[PDB]
């Protein structure tokens, strides 16, 4: 805080208290996350910071560059560029009856894909991806925030937005997860960009699964190998056929629907990758 | 107080779920499903023949109910 004046409080983004500030040398306006660290044991060196150190490196135009990191008395300041808009906010601001211009959707998705491919690419996930994490500048550029912060760390309706953008691997209690979770989230976001509505709007983990199934069909081993072995799979689930996805979403040409369908494949080994998605016919304009 | 979902269905059953206040899920049996008497006692109000048919272990306060169709 030598180099920075606190201007004002601006929320509590899952990790810290978030503040607005200014760099006293460069006059730069910034977003500051203040994070109180758990006291650590003697030898045990903190992997949390190791991670953050590494995340400081990452620059890419479609990610929110983490500019600096600072240490006060056992507390940690994450310094980011200051953006005043996010996509949740944006979508809310659209008047009723109007929709997001379908070429702007396409723009936005590509930019989002680029940022994630970059991250992925660098061995780094989001995990908790969702519209309030996708920031925007006046220049019309969109940027991922909070990439890899989950990894570096680890009440309950704080969880229950996060639920709508969450992969069925994670929901069914899958032993391990990887880059496919971020693509799932991006698929759910894609649908929302078109419709203005969350796609899978569940009230609980279990209702979230059921919502997904009502639209994509209840999974079994035919469609998702080894699925019936997951800790929270049950043979008692309701039995919906697929599903019937154009049904659930308007304002996408066949390309959009197809790309989308590929982002929401159950089997994570079979689900589209960030890179492939950037070559889909959908992006030709 | 207790939240009751809208209803939903297969071709085979109809379904709904009920969310209990947290507090009370201490006392939802973990290793078996509940008789009609058993769940009514928790204060669940519903017509006859709804069957407690599964548990989502990480959300044990959510009772899942199912009843056959025609």
């Amino acid at each position: 805080m030598e180099d920075y004046t606190k201007i004002e409080k601006i929320g509590e983004g899952t990790y810290g208290v978030v503040y607005k500030g200014r760099h006293k040398t460069t006059g730069q306006v910034v977003a500051m996350k203040k994070i109180r660290l758990e006291s650590e044991e003697e030898g045990v060196p903190s992997t949390a910071i190791r991670e953050i150190s590494l995340l400081k490196e990452l620059r890419h135009p479609n990610i929110v560059s983490l500019q600096d990191v600072l240490m006060q008395d056992s507390r940690l300041y994450l310094i980011f560029e200051f953006l005043s808009m996010d996509l949740k906010k944006y979508l809310d601001s659209i008047p009723p009856g109007q929709y997001m211009d379908s070429s702007l959707v396409k723009s936005y998705l590509y930019q989002i894909l680029q940022g994630i491919v970059f991250c992925h690419s660098r061995r780094v996930l989001h995990r908790d991806l969702k519209p309030q994490n996708l920031l925007i500048d006046d220049k019309g550029t969109i940027k991922l925030a909070d990439f890899g912060l989950a990894r570096a760390f680890g009440v309950y309706t704080h969880e229950v937005v996060t639920l709508w953008y969450r992969s069925p691997e994670v929901l069914l209690g899958s032993a391990r997860y990887s880059t496919p979770v971020d693509i799932w989230s991006i698929g759910t976001i894609f649908a929302e960009l078109a419709t203005k509505k969350p796609l899978f709007h569940g009230d609980s983990e279990i209702d979230q699964l059921f919502r997904i199934f009502r639209a994509l069909g209840t999974p079994n081993n035919e469609v998702w190998p080894e699925v019936e072995s997951l800790q929270d799979y049950k043979n008692t689930f309701p039995k919906w056929k697929p599903g019937s996805l154009a049904s659930h979403v308007k304002n996408l040409d066949e390309n959009g629907l197809d790309l989308l369908s590929k982002m929401l494949i159950y089997d994570p080994a079979k689900r589209i990758s960030g890179k492939m998605a950037l070559n889909h016919p959908y992006f030709n304009d | 107080q207790i939240y009751y979902s809208d209803k939903y269905d297969d071709e085979e059953f109809e379904y709904r779920h009920v969310m209990l206040p947290k507090d009370i899920a201490k006392l939802v049996p973990k290793t078996h499903l509940m008789s009609e008497s058993e769940w009514r006692n928790l204060g669940v109000q519903q017509s006859q023949g709804w069957v407690h048919y599964m548990i989502h272990e990480p959300e044990p306060h959510i009772l899942l109910f199912r009843r056959p169709l025609p």
